[PDB]
């Protein structure tokens, strides 16, 4: 079809221009919900960590879909393999909550600590990129802390998410014609 | 006496991916308002379809411009989502975490010329099994569109998802030498005047077009 | 709604299991994209 | 065959606070009966507001005496719970155990002073983001009240909950030198003959008033 | 009805689980704050 | 308190047999449609009812040719889907993965001779407990069938199943000597000018024909 | 249905457990072991 391309109306021709046929879609595995719905290992410090999910690395699919919406809510679910006991305090706690246990403490059991956590932060929704100092994120975007003598393993899983305003998702930019890789085949 | 249970081996492990949830531990807890706020998106292919992105050829520039010499090829490149003309789409971003698709992509073609500049293009499919067209001579034997230039600058067309099987890899395989799912075709007919004038590209995600089989492969 | 697939009911209440919603007073793109020409617009001819 | 079971990796430990209870061991018992004992409280707000608690000053006093010399201000605070000012008030001993809070906290201020003993003062409220103000002229651009003494000796007003988010925190953090939520401005307008009497200063919770998110911190 | 958020019921019974009450024959503070004055005492202008 | 359970010894090991499914983990893959691809089978027996195949014969031949000397022993083989005669079949491949069978296979025999060759044939079914007959006339007291050739070219006949047990072993053990399951035996009655000519020989499974108890044995 | 014996339903949605089948628009062998002939062919005597 011609339009009038300086709009931004959207335009979507179909194969019936031409004499085909637009078959069925099924599109379930890029629902939002469903894709960011899966863990994610994050690189731990030793015992303090503080629960940001910008910790996730952005080529991992869930750190590149993350900063692929500017504003996004979830709750949470964190793995974790630690040493001693767990403690989670909220966002804004004071720090040296951490060492208090009335404060959710999950005792060590073998081999990892599952925990279902709220959404806490004082904000309606988070922000992957906030446009304040120009990088640095405001300190009340985070879902709390958690503590233990050590924590070996750390996974992320956002739950129930919510995206809005979607922003640039990057592919390897190929040296070649084409990025080609070794596929798992027989 | 209790329930006897059999605690089954094989069973129980921590699955990254697994469809249960963990316990709670911090009740009651209510948000912040949220409904109504502007821009959510529900489905990534949403997006795809709605917001058109920019094709790269060579040189890294979104545009094509006209030649005025006897090679009537504008451009040439690999239905593939792992293209070098598609590597900045946000369509190739999101394939990249997924093994398969098939359907509809939508090329979106815009002249930018002045007034008095005038053009006629032609785009075309050449599916895998034989070398693709030269010449827009040969390549009329394929499905093809051709158009003009005129009070309306931008022109769209559907490649056809056409293969032997129902879906194909979003990746490409080092060992497939030749594009697996064949070329598209951008040919210039002729223009009057139009030398040096740019025409850029962008492509989005048809009607039916699909993503399935959600994969983490490093990547960025 | 994500994915989660227990046909069975979760033995903890849900404002124990998530945090709770509250209210004032595929939304945006879905609407954006249902709204796409798929049109012609010059005559067609055959 | 018995009812198989997958014991689940990740599940089971003993969590401090988890929604669950433990097994009983030793039943029947009746306890000696207890019902209408007086002075019951069910939520620590409904004491927070039913009973003010007060003010702290220099000089560890809980009021304010009044000045003669061209010095309007009688107090100036950081609208903070944990504000020097309010760490002897039965809020500020709630507040240490949440993150954060919303709504209005209400002021109390009552005239001790004898019945020949007049005065006419301003309550403001200054929002963060410019110098609180330094005079009962600049500050009448606030959120203000202004009363004078007579058969009634105590005025009470509410400081408005206003922040871009919808909760604040309880405490303060090392890194924030200006206070985050603002000042709270007494200043005295004039006097007759009230030299030396004192306006003492109490807080209670509003009406809306709300901490949510329990933490334990040492603190005491 | 403090911290417990389990849908199902309790396996033991209550007078297992917890210590029975009995009876001879938020109360007070609850009753106290509601009945808070809320006015003005003045006569009000504009 | 929370529920109690038996965790019990003895139950819970992985069985590779068992009649249960594993936990998942990766859901909501919709497939291909394969809706009426030709070919399908959902039972191994209808395919042996439905497709003979050959008898394997000394010399590795599906055929035995008209002898023309005073011996009328065509063939005489032991009714075991272990015998070398059947070792080819289809039968005998499914068989070797079950323990026991019981019910009719069906034995096609066909005449493959010109026009102007003829013979007429007896199979004959030898019961086990005395030894196979050797001649037309002491097999005739046998369960016996006898035909000609003529515009059909096809014979088929029905080896009953006859057995003091209701089942019996699809393997032959190694103590057993005679074989349990008595012989068929293939005579030639006489022919008229078929000297050379071949009759070819299959086996299919009769409607009743059953195998029970899945078994796993190396072999193939 | 192949090797399976549980009589309670399973905890996992079908979405989940299997792939889930689709349409487009023992079937041959069983048709073709039916339709055998088990007649006789000759006139039968006795």
């Amino acid at each position: 079809t011609t339009s009038a391309g300086e709009s931004a109306d959207p335009v979507t021709t179909t194969v019936e221009n031409y004499g085909g046929e637009t078959q069925i879609q099924r599109r379930q595995h890029t629902d939002v919900s469903f894709i960011m719905d899966r863990f994610v290992k994050v690189t731990p410090q030793n015992q303090i960590n503080i629960l940001d999910l910008m910790q996730v690395p952005s080529h991992t699919l869930v750190g590149g879909l993350l900063r692929a919406s500017t504003y996004y809510f979830s709750d949470l679910e964190i793995a974790v393999k630690h040493e001693g006991d767990l403690t989670w305090v909220p966002n804004g706690a004071p720090e040296k909550a951490l060492d208090n246990t009335t404060n959710p403490t999950a005792y060590h059991k073998a081999p990892l600590t599952r925990l279902a956590l709220p959404y806490t932060a004082p904000h309606r929704v988070l922000a992957t990129v906030y446009n304040g100092e120009c990088r640095t994120l405001p300190t009340s975007f985070n879902y709390g802390a958690i503590k233990a003598t050590r924590v070996t393993e750390l996974l992320y899983r956002m739950k129930r998410a919510e995206t809005y305003c979607p922003r640039p998702l990057l592919a390897i930019h190929p040296t070649e014609a084409r990025h080609k890789q070794k596929i798992v085949a027989p | 006496g209790i329930f006897p249970v059999a605690c089954s081996d094989g069973y129980g492990g921590l699955v990254t991916t697994d469809p249960k949830t963990a316990d709670p531990v911090y009740g009651k807890v209510f948000n912040p308002p949220r409904n109504q706020l502007p821009g959510r998106f529900t489905n990534l292919l949403d997006v795809a379809e709605a917001c058109p992105t920019f094709l790269r050829f060579e040189g890294g520039v979104p545009y094509v411009t006209t030649k005025t010499d006897s090679d009537r090829v504008l451009a040439q490149f690999d239905m593939s989502l792992a293209a070098k003309h598609m590597s900045n789409t946000f369509l190739a971003g999101l394939a990249q975490y997924y093994t398969q698709y098939s359907g509809t992509i939508n090329l979106h073609f815009m002249f930018t010329g002045p007034t008095d500049a005038k053009a006629r293009y032609m785009v075309a499919y050449a599916p895998p099994g034989m070398e693709p067209p030269k010449t827009p001579e040969a390549a009329a034997h394929c499905i093809h569109a051709e158009w003009d230039t005129g009070l309306n600058s931008k022109f769209t067309f559907s490649i056809p998802y056409l293969s032997a099987a129902d879906y194909t890899y979003t990746a490409s395989d080092v060992a497939e030498t030749t594009n697996v799912q064949g070329w598209v075709c951008l040919f210039q007919i002729t223009h009057g005047k139009a030398d040096g004038d740019a025409l850029v590209v962008l492509a989005s995600a048809g009607k039916d077009f699909e993503l399935r089989l959600p994969v983490d492969a490093r990547a960025e | 709604s994500g994915n989660t697939g227990s046909i069975i009911n979760n033995y903890y209440m849900q404002q124990y299991q998530n945090s709770m919603d509250t209210q004032l007073g595929n939304d945006w793109f879905s609407k954006l994209a249902s709204s796409a020409f798929s049109g012609l617009f010059g005559a067609l001819l055959a």
